[PDB]
Order: structure tokens, then C-alpha cells, then sequence
């Protein structure tokens, strides 16, 4: 099971998608995308050894977010739920990032609550080629899901298991256009 | 099926017909217990047995399913177990106050509970009953229990949202009748 | 070896007190009393093998509230704390019945525990002058504990308002006194 | 630094309230109310060394409860509130006030703060009028009986139930039952 | 002025009640449709406190220091038209509200903006209104003769002001009046 | 439209299905159940202006609750809901009674909820013979639902649409078998 | 389909790119207005038309459908959408709060926003768009009604719950490019 | 008749309070005012033809919060309270700036219309002694109220918190104060 | 009672607490902080007639806060609580806390007794050590800046932050943050 | 005894940190990896307070009193191990707590509760804990050296304790231990 670390950046108005030259040399970019119509970008990298160690001679400038992520799908499987595990196609992309906002929730309910949306997707998932990426140690629950973007079907997509989570008003889910690169 | 969780209170009663709840020709293929040392008494009967009573104190009649039966609808298999005997008998009654959740998430969450249920009662004769059609749903669970261990069964209350999202009803019972 | 009660919380207008301690046939009481003036009874039985054979021929009448209880000692050692030896003989003067009801709305089990130990550690030394028997609810949720205790009645008061800010304050927590005695007189 | 019992009675049939005061002949009872328009009366026994014994050796008929109270002055004096306290009562326009505070999330020094500010407001009119006042012993929620001579009685009611009440955290942090009530 | 005392009485027959009560002045009297329940409005002066204090009531009697609603209204400058309730159709409302996170001024701007919405309404219905004096939670009696179909129009009117259909508890009976 | 009372009635040890009698001769008395296993009864009256008349003259001995009712379908078609106009015959029934108990509603809010619960039944309802009875003025809402007692459709009819009203928490729903008296 | 709601802020930016806002060999189709005397700009545009920008300041890029469509959908009718002007132009930003509601309650309480709209709206010039798989959901309106009316669409608000439990945002819009 | 006005709340720290007045060009200002010493400012404009006309060419920096309001005037007409006449011009001495911006969670579109009655009636007799103008958002939730008034400071801090208990109470409302002079000096 | 203007500076860069005094010499600056490890500084001006003109002519490079305040002291003997008044401060061990208070769903008199409930607690405290309170005038949430030099000061922190707590009905409705300070 | 001061700086470079930052005694230095953030906790001595009344910190910084959690959790009767943080694999948890409605007898037993159940735990582990000094709400800066793979294990560590995963916010963050 592999670890990642996503990056969220708002680069400054002077700094012109340089950052991949801060980033991608020395590190092993996994992923690379732009929000479409903006200059936000979001970068995953797989921490192996020689990324996490280059990461200290690194500063990317500008507004930017870096998340500890794993594979939720590792996740999954460790839990008993079984999803297809499909390489992301270099197609266009949709990003869906979902954070829970419930208060009143006990380990085990977040827990059952996880494994249940899990078994929902797990049908669902099988014609589709995504990635799910899970802040790990974050709290309250907040993920990322890279889909291969069909059109029509953003609406199903983020409308899927919100009521599992607790309804449109305990879990907030923004999908976001994003362009490679 | 047609199974029924009926429960009477004869406390007001001096006298009643509620020595029908131990007449095996009246119960046939049911369960009847009494709470010990008082005037309560419980059954699960199918309709067609419920009918031929007419007691008057009646606290409740909820119509419940074997949870097998909700487990095999959702694919998860628990064992029978062995049944229940009148050693250390205990009735369990779980009410959730499911507030501000949804259907799939008491789906969810009943599923968890099955599962951690599956290992928590797997060496104890139990018979677990879940109400059909009834919100918010009510679980009653026959578990002939060594009494120490009933403390063991209180962090399951935390599956559905915590203590005080539970009410929770315990028990002592004699049977009276119990037949398949 | 742990101990496990009984508590029948017993409401019966139409019998006398002779007639609701007949009523218990042959089973061996570890406690019974009766709220001073009214019909209002408890009766405390140890479960054992004899006394669950000799419970089979009771049937209570009234409204009858059937509670299993533990010792407070032995959730005490279950939790950490080391509370003071328990009097063995209940005696009828100044002995009050002090109930407590709580909430725990919005809390889990741990959150729980963790109130429920820290209002036992302010209450272990206050605890420590009085001739008491306390018993807590196995298994029911809201939790409930009992203490029958011989205490002075002018700081019976304070002494039932100690540690609520444990469980989150008066709102939180119900509280019963009562005057109590042995039945039948 | 007196302790009192509130016996509540809901008189049984046949069994008058004249019955129930030879039933207490006995006892100190220094206050003996009862509700006009329905079967309900109340006893308020000063308790004694003695007087406990006494009490445990009667059984009052009907539905009767036992309440253990004190004397709602000296709970206002240990809050340091200066309460008038009334030798009697005029045996007219006796009006009782039953009066629970429910304040959510608070602490207890919160709940104390709040009825603190409360009696301080209200002492004057407690003032103005004769009043007897009991609250339940140790008991949460708290729960207070408050029996007032009231003249203009009619809006009056409404008046004494709504004065300073966003003291007590407004009209819904708290519940009152008033009753008519004579000397029995 | 004195306002009124509501009785209301279960499980005793009509004959009953109005032996005992003989010398009371009743202001109003109704029997629940189907059922042994009766509601006695009686007047609050030295008399009837004195009368009641020496009877006792037959069945089971709770008793509650009611205000006539629209006296309140008046008081806090809302004019109801006060149309004399008849025999004819004979509804009563029970509304409890439930005020939470309330304050004293919230609760009577309310109340007024109610009193306010409802005032000309009335003036083509036939009505009493009482409420119970002093007591929280809020509870109203109100009687109306009202069409049967418009029970879930009438108990909807207003229902907003309040906090919405799951703020105030409302029933419906249908009762006889005792003349 | 007919205007109804719905009698629910404990009735005391010594009396005993003499409650019919002291409704028969007078009353229209639509329906009469008793709750299987007990001696409570449910009676529904239509409330004609004879039958009105003569209520006078009645008491029901016992524990009675009488509750003024409508035709719930009347109710859905006056919405602009089409519900199947059936007439419950069978002498095996089971019947429903649900009431609201959410706190936080508006008055429009509630009438989507019950719109919404009228447009979602009445796919279900075609198939059945059943009868709605609401509360008239009440609030929270609450209605009753006399339906043919099919085994294993007991909980499909009580979970089909809870989630309109606010789900499981917020929704009271009790189903009883009924014999008819 | 594939439309995209847009908002930038260039408040910070003395300089930026955002007159090809304006332009229409950039936005050959969609809509872009500009809020009355402030630096922020909105846009309804394809994907593709969107991947044109790389502006500064995104506020938020919301993928939109047209109102049109859900309400086909949802076979509820939706009135013929009359072309919006500049004058009097006006943009509602909707958000509702669903705390404890589930997923059909708000599908219910969305159908019957539409209906309700239907009826107020027949006469406005307007453009209605949706959220898609956006939680909690946002609607934005692009109106011309007069002004004083504005505050009649307050009880709509009771829909979703009442006015705290929904965030509105009205601004004056400026068209710039509608195609 | 009714006059409708965009209330511009500006935040800018880069520039003089000169060019932000000029930043709106040759549009009609009624109303510019900046806090003490502070860069904060708002600029009322009347809504017509020749201004929004004029307002095409304006493009505010920094922070900027465009709030379409009506006179306060007109909301009580419309919920039939009577209100003191408003002063025209708003002087430099006492000159205050009270924000209120209600939450009215939990409460239906006629609750919060009551408790705003209530409000109004309860602040009219106070408001007549001062000269101010007074506007209410239209449309935005959660509402927000201005008051521009000439008061003296020392019965500032009461005037901030009458009728405060008609919307909830102090935690209920976020009531803000800021003493302003009208700019550029 | 005298008004108050608190100047919340965020320093510019290239600009020094001493530029910052000297664009107020003409004004009465009673009290000037530096907040120690950043850029804040706070300036207390005491109002008086001339005062506002001068200020509305000053334009302070940064990012600046004017809030008109009160002292506490007289806030807090408006609720009848006696505090002793400081003429000056020490020049260490300064500490500030602002404290908001959140009480939800509480009336204006409620909020008044949870404040005088504890004033009466913390009187006691705030009488040993030097201190001066100010409070923003006429603002919910209400918001308090409180400057006390604090010896035993790295664990007095938390002990007078937590000090009386309940009082305001515990920690979970009222933020406290805490700065160390240094006059300016 | 005397706690310390702790600078969160962002916007500045290590060199400019340093060199501001010369002749103040710190007690321990962190980088965000990849992050234009530092931070720095100093000791509180008069010297050091002295001389940070001299100095401007580059970039943005936000000054915050912090507590050794070890100190606090002695207070309290807890005894931590006290294995001093290394630089492998350190991890800065930021976690806020969420008190509504609770007693701060509730808040000092949870405080209790979780020491106890993670006292133990430390034993295998090295870390270095500060808690926001007098801050409400509560908030805790934990930086522990653990294995990538465990951060879900350490984050849900007793979280039932205070309330469960919804009532405590939880950052989590790479640093490199500067020297
Ligand atoms: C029952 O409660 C009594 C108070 O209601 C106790 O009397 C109190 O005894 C104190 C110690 O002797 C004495 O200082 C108090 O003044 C007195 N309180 C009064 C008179 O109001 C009584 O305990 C008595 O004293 C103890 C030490 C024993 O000797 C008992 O046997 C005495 O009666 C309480 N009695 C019991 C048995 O607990
Ligand atoms: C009924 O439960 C009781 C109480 O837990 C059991 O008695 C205890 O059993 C445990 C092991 O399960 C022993 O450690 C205790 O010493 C036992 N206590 C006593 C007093 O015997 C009892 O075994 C159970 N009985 C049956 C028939 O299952
Ligand atoms: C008493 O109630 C009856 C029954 O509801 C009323 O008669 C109805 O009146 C409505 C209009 O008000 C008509 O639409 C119905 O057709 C009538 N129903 C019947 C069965 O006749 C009657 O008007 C009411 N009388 C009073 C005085 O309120
Ligand atoms: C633009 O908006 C204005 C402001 O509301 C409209 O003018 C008002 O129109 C209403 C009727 O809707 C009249 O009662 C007012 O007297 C008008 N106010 C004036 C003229 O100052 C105007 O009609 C709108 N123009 C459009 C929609 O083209
Ligand atoms: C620092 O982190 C690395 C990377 O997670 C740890 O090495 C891993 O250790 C786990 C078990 O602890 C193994 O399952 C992995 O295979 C290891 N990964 C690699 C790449 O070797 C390392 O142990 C951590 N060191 C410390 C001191 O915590
Ligand atoms: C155990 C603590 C319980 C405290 C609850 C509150 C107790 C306060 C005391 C009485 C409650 C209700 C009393 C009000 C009636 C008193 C007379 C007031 C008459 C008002 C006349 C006027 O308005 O002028
Ligand atoms: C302090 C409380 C203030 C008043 C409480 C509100 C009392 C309402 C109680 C019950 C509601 C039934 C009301 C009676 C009918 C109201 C007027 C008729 C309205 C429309 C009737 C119709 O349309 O047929
Ligand atoms: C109207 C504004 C209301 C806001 C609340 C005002 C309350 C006071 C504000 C802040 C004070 C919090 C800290 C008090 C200063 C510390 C005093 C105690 C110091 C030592 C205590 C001890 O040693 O125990």
C-alpha cells in the first residue's frame, strides 16, 4: 500500500506553472491537473523514500495545501469491501472532493457508515476508471476522487451514497473540472 | 412469515387468562416467557396463534422477523446458534432514536451491527427478533447470557449514535412455553 | 465472584405494606422499604440459583418496574476507582433514598465512562462518613443509580447535588430524594 | 436549617379532607392546602427528631406522594438574596404557583447565577404580598411550590407567572402550573 | 377583571355534574361527543371559590385558572369582535406551543402578530377562546362553530407565526354544549 | 367529501363488545377492528349530520380517544395527487397509524413532504385496496392506513416513503394486525 | 451537458485578463455579466469555452444545469424561459441548509420550488440553473423583475425550511456577452 | 415611489481615501464614509437609470461588498409601524455607524416578520431624538440593518442593544459600531 | 465614564511601532501594546471633543481595526460589581485576553447575570494583580481585551483563562485567546 | 514553571528565520515540506521575551502561548514518557476540540481519560506535544515520529473519548526537525 501527498496550490500571479519544474524533477508526480478556467492546481505524488526526503529542499510559493492521502481503496479491501482497482486514463477528469460534516458520530457509525458506502460503490464503480484518495489522519472524513469525466453522469456520481453519509446536509461534495497537466 | 412480539401487562388484574400463555394447545410453535416476579408477559407468535387471544393489558404487538431472515436478505450469514433454555434467560429490548438520520444510513448501520453481533453472540444461545414496517425499529434479543457479561454489549450502542441515542431495556425471563 | 440484584420499584395503592411484603412468598429480600407516607416500595433481592427457583411463584402487583442492578463497588473497580467499604444493615433513621437518572444525550460510551469515572472520584471521599449501599443498572440505558444512605437530613441537600457537573449539570442528570423506611413497621 | 414534607394527595373516594388531617393529628403540620375544583390537597409537615418514625407509621389512602422540601427563604438567604419571610398567610385570594427550571447545557453555577439575578428581581413584589414557599430537597430538575394572597388575583396570575421570566432564561426554559387553593 | 375557572371532569355523567355544582355560577358547560368528558367554565369571584371549596367533584377533575382570551387581546391592544359562541357545530381546539430559545419579547410579539392575523377572521365565526392563566407551556382552549370541513384550515391559520406545524401541538373534539 | 370519527377505544374489564351495541342502532359505523391479540377496537364512523346528531346521546365506556378524520385521498386530489378510489373489503387487514415528529417544519415545507409522499405512493397503491384517514386539524400530522393484510409486504408498506417526511428518526410508523368485528 | 457556472473576483489584480470576458472570439457561446461597480465577474459557459480562461481569483466553477432540463426530468412543468435584458438585472445566489434532511425530502422540496416558481416567474425574464452533484446544492437566478418585488420571493425561503436555513446573496448584474 | 440604494462596503489598504472616492468616477454618491483611522468605507448610491448608467465604468478594488438595501422607512410602512423622520444630511459630530445582521435560525418567514415589528415598534419612540437614516437589505439572508445616526457617545453603547431580546437575545444578532466621518477630508 | 478608541494595527512592512505613535502624538494614547513574536500592535486613544476630527484627518499605513470601547470597570459596576481600578501598569509580565461571549439562545438579562455572576467571582483575582479591561461598545457577540501582568505567568495563563469558567456556562461558549504583550 | 511562546510563519525562508531569530533561545524548529511555513517554539524567558521586542519576524507570523502537554498532563496526575523527538518521520497533528455543551469538570475527565488510554501507547513512540496556553477552543500541536502507514491509527486513537471523529478537527502535516 502505497502513500501519497496531494497538493492543492495557488500559485502567486508572477509564478506561471514553474511549480512542475519545482515539483516534477526530482519528485515521482503521479498526478498532475488544473482546474479548469483557474490557475489552481492539484498534484498527487507517491511518497517513496527518495520523494519524501527531496520534499525538504522543495518550497512551492503561493496559498497551497499539502494532505498525507492513502488509496481508499487499500482501505476498502482492508475493510472487506472489494473495488476494481483500474489505472486513471490520461481522458479528461473529473474531481470530486467530499468531507464529512456530521457532529454527532461515533467511531464505529463512521466506521459502519464507510464500509456501507463502500459495498453501495462497489457495483457501481465496475464501468468506470477512478481514483480514490483519503486525507489519512484527517478528521473529520474528507476525500478525492479522480473519475474519468462522462458526460450526464457527474449528477449520479456525486448524488451516491450522500444519504449513507447522512443526507445533503451533513456531507459536502464539490466536483470540479480539471485539465491534465 | 406472520411472526408477532406481543408483551401484556396484568398488574391491574387480579385475575386474568393469561395461564393461556403456558397452555400448550393454545401456543403452538411460539415462544411465551414471563418477567420474573412480576405480571408482565411476553410472546413471539405467529397471527393465526395471537388470534386466539384476547387479554386486555396489552403494552404492545409489533410484528418482527428471525433476524436470519434480515441476514439473509442482505447476504450476511449468522449461525442459528442452539436454543435458548431457561438458565440465566435475559430480554433485551433496543429502541434507536435514529434522529436526523436516513434509511440507508440505519441500513448501514444494522448491517454493522449484525456483523459485530455475529462474533460478540456466537457462543451463546440467542434468538434475535428485528420489527418489520415499525419506525424507528425495535430489536429484541433472547440471549441466556452469563449476567458479567452483559456490560460487554454496551459499546454496540455506539454503531447506531452513542448511549442516548438508544434506549435500552433489560430484563430477567422464565419460559413458559417454547415450541417449534 | 461478582453479585447481581434485583431492585422492584414497586407502586401498589390498594394493598397494605403486609400484604405487598406478602406478596414476595418465600423469596429471600435483601432489602425492603417504603417511602415515608406513601405507596411507594422497593424491594432488593440477590439473584442466585434459589432465589431465581423461589421468584417463579411471585406476581407483583401494581405498577411494577423490574431494574437488574451491580454493586457501585464493583463498577468502581471496573473503572479504576476504589470506593469506601459499603455498610452491610441499612438502619431506619436518617436513611433516605437518593435516585439519579442521566441523560448522557450527545456522548459515546467512552465519553460516558470517562464522566461517569470522574463523578465517582469526586463523590469516593464525601462518600467516606456515611453508612451507604449504592447499586447502578447493568445493561439500561438511560443509566441509573441508587443509593440507600444513612445520612443527616439537613445536608441531605448538598449531599444529593454533589458531582452533577460531572454528567453535564442539573439539566442533565434526575434526581430523586426520598424519606424511607423498612416495611412491613 | 428546617426540613419539611410536602404530602401530596389526591383525596380517595369517600375519604374526606377532614379524614386526612385526623390521620396526621399527630404530626406538625403547618400548612394544609387544597386545590379548589378537583380532588388534590396539600400537607406541609414541619419535620422533628420524631417525626420521621410518626410519618413511616402511616399509610395515607389514595395516590400520595412524599416529598422531602425546604423553605424556598432560606434557599433565596444562601444564594444572598434578601427574602421577606411571613409569619401567616391572609387565608384569602391564595394562589399556588408550581414552577420547574429546565436550563439546558448550563452548569450549576449557571443555574445558581440565573436564579440568583431572578430573586433579586422578584424580591420586591415577594415583598409586597404574603407568601409561603418550598423547594424539593436535593431535586434536579428543581421544583418550587409558592403559595401567594394575591389581590387583583385574575391578571394578577399572569403577571406573577410572567414577571421576570428572561431572567430565568425566557418562557422556555421553564414550566408553571397555577392552582387555586384554599386553607384546609 | 376576575377571570374564570376550567374544570374538566372524565368519568362522571352529566346528571352528576350538574347536581353537584348546583350553587356555582357556570359560565360555560360542554360534554365531548362519544365520550365521558365534560368542560365547566366557571366564574372566579368569592362565591364559586367558597362553594367549590366545600364539594367535591364526581370522577376524575383537573382544574385550571383560565383568562379569556380575548380580554388578553384587549390588554395588549388587539380588538377581537367577541361573537357569542352557539350550540351549533361545536369544535374544540387545543393548541399547546412550544417555545424554545425564546425570550419574553419574542413570545408576545407572537402572540400579537397572531392576534392581529386572525382579528378579522373572526368576525364570521361564532367563538370562545380561553387560555390557561399563567402557565408555560402555553395551552388555549378554543371553541368555535365551524363547518367540518375546515377543521384543517382553521387549525392551519397562523400555524407559521408560531414556529410552524411542529411547534404547536393542536387537537380537535367535538362537543356538545350543555346549555 | 365525508367527514369521519375515528374511535379508538380501550373499553373497561367488565364491558366487552357492548360497545358495538351502543353504536350499531344509532351510528354509521363504516369499519370495526380489533387490534389481534387484545380487546382495544377501532371503530370509524362517517360523521353524517344523523349520526352527528345522535353522538349526543352516546359514552363510550373505557379509554377513548375520538378523532375527527378525513379521506386522505380527497386530501391528494385536492394537491392535484391521482390515487386509485378503492374500497377496503377484506376481512384481513392491517393497519398503519403514522404521525410526524419533526419540530424544525414549515407549513409549505410540510406540504411538499406530503405531496411528495403522495406522488411517491401512488405508483405502489395501484395494486391494493387501502383506505387513508387523516387527522383533520391536528398537528404534527398524522393519518391512519387500513390496507390488505399481505405477509411479507408489511415492511415494504411501512418504509415506503419515511424518507420524504425526514427519515426514520422523524417519522412514527405502527403497524397492527386487525381482525374485523 | 456541460455547463459551468463561474465567479471571479479581480479585486486584488490591478491589471488582469478578464476583458476577454468581454470578447466574443473567446465566449462564442454562453453568458458573462459583471457585478454593477465591483470587480467580479460570472460566467454560464461550456467546458470547453471554460478551458479557454486561466483567470486569477476563481471564486468557484460550479457544474450548472438549466433549469429547463431538471424540471423535464422531474416531468414538472417549467415556463418557457423568456431572453433576460440588462436593465433591471438582478443575480440570487441560493444555498440551501439541509441539516437532517435526506435526499427525496429535498428532491420533494425542489419539485415544489419549481411548481411554486412557476406561477411567480410566468412574466419575469429569467435563467434559472442548478447544481449537478454539488452538495448542499445551489441555484442561481438571473432576473429582471422590478425591484420592489424583489422582496416577495422571501416566503419561498419556507420551502427549504424558512430564511435561516437557506444563504442568499443578491447582486446587480451588468451583461457583458449573451450568446 | 420607492427608492432603492447599493450600500458598497469597501476594504482597500493600498489607497488613499481620495482615489478610493475617485475610483467611482462621475457617479451621484449620497452618501461616503470611512471609519476613524481605519480603511474601511461605505458608499450609498441611489439606484436609477443615470447612475447605474455611470456605474459601468466603475470597478472597485480591494474587498468590496455590494448590498442592495431600501430605506428603513419604507419596511416599516410595508409592516405598518410608523417611523420618525429621517434627517437629510448626516453631520461629522457623533456621527455612528450600528451593523446588525440577524440569524433568525429556526424561525419561518412570519416569526421573523413578527419579531421585526416587534423591533421596529419597540426602537421608534428612542429613534426620535437623533438625527440618522436607517436601510434594510432586500432579499439577502441573513438580513442586514444600517443605522448612520448623530448620537452622543456616551449613549452609544445602550442605543447598540435596544430591542436586541426581539430577535433572540444578544447571541442571536452580530451588532457591530464604528465611529465615521464622511471622506475625502 | 470615558469612551475609548482601540486601534488594532497590523504593522506595514518598512514601518515601526515609533511611526506608528508618531502619526497619534496629537492624540491621548493612554495605553500602547506590541503584541511579542508578531506584527500587532494595539493602541488605546481616549476620546475627547476634538479627538474624532483629529482622527478622521489620520490615515495609519497597515491593516487597521477601530473599535470604540468602554472600560470594563465601569461595565462592571453598571451590574452592581465593586472592581478595583489600576491607575497604572506594570512594565512586565503583560498578558491580554480577549475573551467573546457566545451564550446561545440566551435574552439580554440572561446574559447579564452569567456576566455579574461572574465579575463577583473574579473580583477577588482581579484585585491583586494590575490590570486594565475595555469592552467594545454596543457589540454582540460581546468581546472584552483584558491586560494583567501575570507573575507565575506560563501556568496562570491557563488558570485565569479558566478561571470561573462555569460561570459563563463552561468553555464551550466563550473563545478566549491569549497574547503576551510588551508596552509599546 | 515557565512554558513556552510558539511562532507559526509563513511567507519566509529559513535563512530569513534564522537570522531575525538570532540570540532568541529556541527550543525547537520545524519546515512544512513543501510549504513556505515554519515553526518555532522559544522558550519564554525574560531574555527571550526582551529581545522579541526588539526584532521584526519576517514574513507572516502568528504568536501563540503554548504548554509543554507533558507539564500539563503531570498536573492532572498523568505520567507521559518523555522520549525526545528525533528527525525520521516527524508528524505535526493539529487538533482542535469542540466543547458545546459541556462542564469543564466534563472537559478536565476527558483530558484525564485520554491521557491515560494514550499513556502507554507513547511508550514505543517519540513525540513532542504543546497545547494552546489559555486558548478556547482547546488546540494541540502533536509531533510524533511514526511509520506513514499508521497516521489513521494515531488520528482515531481515543477519539470517542472527546466526543468522536465529528467534534474533533484534526490537521495533518510533514515537517523536517530543523538543527
Ligand atoms: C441522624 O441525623 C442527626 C441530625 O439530623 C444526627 O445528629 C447530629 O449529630 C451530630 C454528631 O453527634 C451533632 O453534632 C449534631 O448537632 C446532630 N444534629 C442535630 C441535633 O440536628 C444523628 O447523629 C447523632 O450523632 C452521631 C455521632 C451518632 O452518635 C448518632 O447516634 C446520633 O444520633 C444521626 N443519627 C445517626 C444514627 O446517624
Ligand atoms: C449466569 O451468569 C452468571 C453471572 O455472570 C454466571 O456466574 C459466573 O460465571 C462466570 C463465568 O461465566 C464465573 O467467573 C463467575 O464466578 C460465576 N459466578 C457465580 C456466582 O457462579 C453463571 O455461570 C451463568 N449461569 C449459566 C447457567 O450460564
Ligand atoms: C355545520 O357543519 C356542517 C357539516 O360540515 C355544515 O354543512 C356543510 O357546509 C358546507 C359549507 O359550509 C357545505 O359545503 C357542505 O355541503 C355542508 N355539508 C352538509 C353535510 O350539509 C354546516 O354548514 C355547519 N353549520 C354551521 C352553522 O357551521
Ligand atoms: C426596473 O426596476 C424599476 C424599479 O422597481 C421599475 O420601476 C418601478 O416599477 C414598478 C412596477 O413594477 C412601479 O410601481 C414603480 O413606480 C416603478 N418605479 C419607478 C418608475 O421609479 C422598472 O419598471 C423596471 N424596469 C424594467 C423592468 O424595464
Ligand atoms: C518512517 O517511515 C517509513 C515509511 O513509512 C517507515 O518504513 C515503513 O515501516 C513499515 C512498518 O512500520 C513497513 O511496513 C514499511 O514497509 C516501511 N517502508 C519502507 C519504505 O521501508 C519507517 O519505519 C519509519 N521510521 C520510523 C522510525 O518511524
Ligand atoms: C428549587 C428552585 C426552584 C426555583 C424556581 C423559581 C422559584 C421562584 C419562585 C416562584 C416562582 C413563580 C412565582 C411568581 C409568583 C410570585 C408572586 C408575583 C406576583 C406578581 C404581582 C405583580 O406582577 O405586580
Ligand atoms: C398566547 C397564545 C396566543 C394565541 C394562540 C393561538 C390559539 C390558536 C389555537 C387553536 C386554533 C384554532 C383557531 C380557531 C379558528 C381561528 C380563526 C379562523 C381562521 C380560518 C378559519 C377558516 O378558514 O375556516
Ligand atoms: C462585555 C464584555 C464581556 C466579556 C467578558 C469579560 C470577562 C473578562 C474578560 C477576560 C478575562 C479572562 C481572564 C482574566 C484575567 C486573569 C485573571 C486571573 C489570573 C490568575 C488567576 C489564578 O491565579 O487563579
Amino acid at each position: 500500500p502505497h502513500n501519497y501527498l496531494i497538493m492543492d496550490i495557488e500559485p502567486p500571479k508572477s509564478v506561471s506553472e514553474r511549480d512542475i519544474l519545482n515539483l516534477l524533477s526530482p519528485l515521482q508526480v503521479k498526478h498532475s491537473f488544473r482546474v479548469t478556467g483557474s490557475t489552481r492546481l492539484l498534484i498527487v505524488i507517491r511518497l517513496d523514500a527518495q520523494s519524501y526526503e527531496k520534499l525538504d529542499e522543495i518550497t512551492v510559493p503561493g496559498k497551497v495545501e499539502v494532505i498525507p492521502a492513502v488509496n481508499m481503496a487499500d482501505t476498502m479491501e482492508r475493510c472487506g469491501v472489494s473495488w476494481p482497482r483500474v489505472e486513471l486514463t490520461d481522458d479528461n477528469v473529473t474531481l470530486f472532493e467530499s468531507e464529512s460534516t456530521l457532529t454527532d458520530v461515533t467511531k464505529e457509525q463512521l466506521k459502519a457508515m464507510l464500509i456501507g458506502y463502500g459495498e453501495h460503490m462497489s457495483g457501481l464503480l465496475q464501468a468506470h476508471r477512478f481514483e480514490y484518495y483519503q486525507a489519512a489522519g484527517a478528521t473529520p472524513h474528507r476525500h478525492f476522487v479522480f473519475v474519468n469525466s462522462v458526460p450526464d453522469e457527474i449528477e449520479v456520481f456525486g448524488r451516491e451514497g450522500v444519504d449513507i453519509w447522512g443526507g445533503p446536509g451533513e456531507f459536502v461534495v464539490k466536483p470540479q473540472y480539471v485539465t491534465r497537466i | 412469515q406472520d411472526l408477532v412480539f406481543a408483551e401484556w401487562d396484568k398488574g391491574s388484574s387480579h385475575e386474568h387468562a393469561c395461564s393461556a400463555l403456558r397452555n400448550s394447545s393454545v401456543i403452538e410453535k411460539g415462544l411465551t416467557v414471563k418477567e420474573v416476579g412480576t405480571s408482565k408477559f411476553a410472546a413471539v407468535l405467529s397471527e393465526p396463534i395471537l388470534a386466539r387471544l384476547k387479554f386486555h393489558g396489552l403494552v404492545e404487538a409489533v410484528p418482527v422477523v428471525e433476524v436470519g431472515t434480515v441476514m439473509k436478505r442482505l447476504n450476511v450469514s449468522i449461525p442459528p446458534a442452539q436454543d435458548i433454555s431457561d438458565n440465566n434467560l435475559t430480554l433485551i429490548k433496543m429502541s434507536p432514536k435514529l434522529k436526523g438520520q436516513t434509511l440507508q444510513q440505519i441500513d448501514a448501520e444494522l448491517r454493522y451491527l449484525g456483523e459485530y453481533m455475529n462474533t460478540v453472540l456466537q457462543k451463546c444461545s440467542h434468538r434475535v427478533y428485528i420489527s418489520k414496517g415499525t419506525f424507528p425499529p425495535k430489536i429484541y434479543v433472547f440471549l441466556n447470557m452469563p449476567l458479567d457479561q452483559i456490560r460487554q454489549f454496551y459499546p454496540s450502542l455506539d454503531i447506531f449514535g452513542g448511549p442516548s441515542s438508544t434506549k435500552n431495556e433489560i430484563s430477567y425471563v422464565q419460559i413458559l412455553i417454547l415450541r417449534n | 465472584l461478582q453479585k447481581h440484584y434485583i431492585i422492584y420499584e414497586v407502586r401498589n395503592i390498594e394493598k397494605t405494606p403486609e400484604e405487598v411484603k406478602e406478596e414476595m412468598k418465600d423469596t429471600d429480600i435483601l432489602y425492603s422499604f417504603k417511602a415515608l407516607g406513601a405507596p411507594s416500595y422497593h424491594i432488593v433481592v440477590e439473584v442466585n440459583p434459589r432465589n431465581m427457583r423461589k421468584l417463579e411463584e411471585v406476581e407483583l402487583k401494581g405498577k411494577i418496574r423490574m431494574v437488574p442492578v451491580v454493586n457501585m463497588v464493583d463498577v468502581a473497580e471496573t473503572l479504576g476507582v476504589s470506593w469506601p467499604r459499603s455498610g452491610a444493615r441499612l438502619l431506619d433513621v436518617n436513611l433516605t433514598l437518593i435516585e439519579r437518572t442521566l441523560n448522557q444525550e450527545g456522548l459515546t460510551s467512552q465519553e460516558s465512562e470517562a464522566h461517569l469515572k470522574g463523578f465517582m472520584e469526586e463523590l469516593k471521599d464525601r462518600l467516606q462518613q456515611y453508612n451507604y449501599q449504592a447499586f447502578f443498572t447493568i445493561g439500561a440505558s438511560p443509566p441509573k443509580m441508587y443509593i440507600y444512605i444513612n445520612i443527616p437530613y439537613e445536608e441531605v441537600d448538598k449531599f444529593a447535588c454533589i458531582g452533577i457537573n460531572q454528567f453535564g449539570g442539573p439539566a442533565a442528570v434526575n434526581t430523586t430524594v426520598s424519606f424511607i423506611s423498612s416495611f412491613p413497621k | 436549617s428546617d426540613q419539611y414534607t410536602i404530602l401530596d394527595v389526591y383525596k380517595a373516594s369517600n375519604v374526606s379532607v377532614e379524614d386526612y388531617k385526623d390521620l396526621l393529628k399527630d404530626l406538625d403540620v403547618v400548612h394544609s392546602f387544597k386545590v379548589l375544583g378537583s380532588s388534590r390537597v396539600i400537607f406541609v409537615v414541619k419535620m422533628r427528631e420524631d417525626s420521621y418514625e410518626k410519618l413511616s407509621k402511616i399509610n395515607l389512602p389514595g395516590d400520595v406522594y412524599s416529598i422531602p422540601a425546604g423553605d424556598l427563604s432560606d434557599k433565596m438567604q444562601s444564594v444572598g438574596v434578601e427574602w421577606k419571610r411571613w409569619d401567616d398567610l391572609p387565608d384569602a385570594n391564595l394562589t399556588l404557583f408550581e414552577r420547574t427550571l429546565e436550563l439546558k447545557g448550563e452548569p450549576l453555577e449557571g443555574l445558581a447565577s440565573h436564579m440568583k439575578a431572578f430573586g433579586e428581581k422578584v424580591s420586591h413584589v415577594m415583598e409586597l404580598y404574603p407568601n409561603k414557599g418550598f423547594y424539593l430537597l436535593g431535586r434536579t430538575p428543581p421544583k418550587a411550590f409558592v403559595i401567594v394572597s394575591l389581590p387583583f388575583r385574575c391578571r394578577q396570575v399572569r403577571y406573577g407567572s410572567d414577571f421576570a421570566l428572561n431572567y430565568l432564561n425566557g418562557p422556555g426554559d421553564s414550566s408553571t402550573k397555577v392552582e387555586f387553593v384554599a386553607k384546609a | 377583571n376576575k377571570e374564570y375557572l376550567l374544570l374538566d371532569i372524565r368519568d362522571a355523567t352529566t346528571s352528576e355534574i350538574i347536581s353537584a355544582l348546583r350553587d356555582v355560577e357556570i359560565e360555560l358547560k360542554v360534554k365531548a361527543k362519544g365520550i365521558a368528558r365534560h368542560l365547566i367554565v366557571v366564574k372566579q369571584n368569592d362565591a364559586n371559590l367558597q362553594k367549590l371549596g366545600e364539594i367535591d367533584i364526581p370522577g376524575r377533575s383537573c382544574s385550571t385558572p383560565v383568562e379569556d382570551l380575548d380580554n388578553l387581546m384587549e390588554d395588549i391592544g388587539i380588538s377581537w369582535p367577541r361573537n357569542e359562541l352557539t350550540n351549533v357545530n361545536v369544535t374544540l381546539f387545543e393548541r399547546t406551543l412550544d417555545l424554545k430559545d425564546k425570550t419574553m419579547e419574542q413570545f408576545w410579539s407572537e402572540a400579537k402578530a397572531y392576534g392581529q392575523l386572525v382579528k378579522p377572521v373572526l368576525s364570521s365565526f361564532t367563538y370562545r377562546a380561553f387560555k390557561a392563566n399563567g402557565a408555560y407551556p402555553p395551552k388555549v382552549y378554543f371553541f368555535v362553530n365551524l363547518p367540518r370541513e375546515n377543521l384543517n384550515d382553521a387549525s392551519s391559520k397562523g400555524i407559521d407565526i408560531f414556529g410552524g406545524p411542529g411547534k404547536a401541538r393542536t387537537t380537535v373534539q367535538y362537543v356538545t354544549k350543555l346549555s
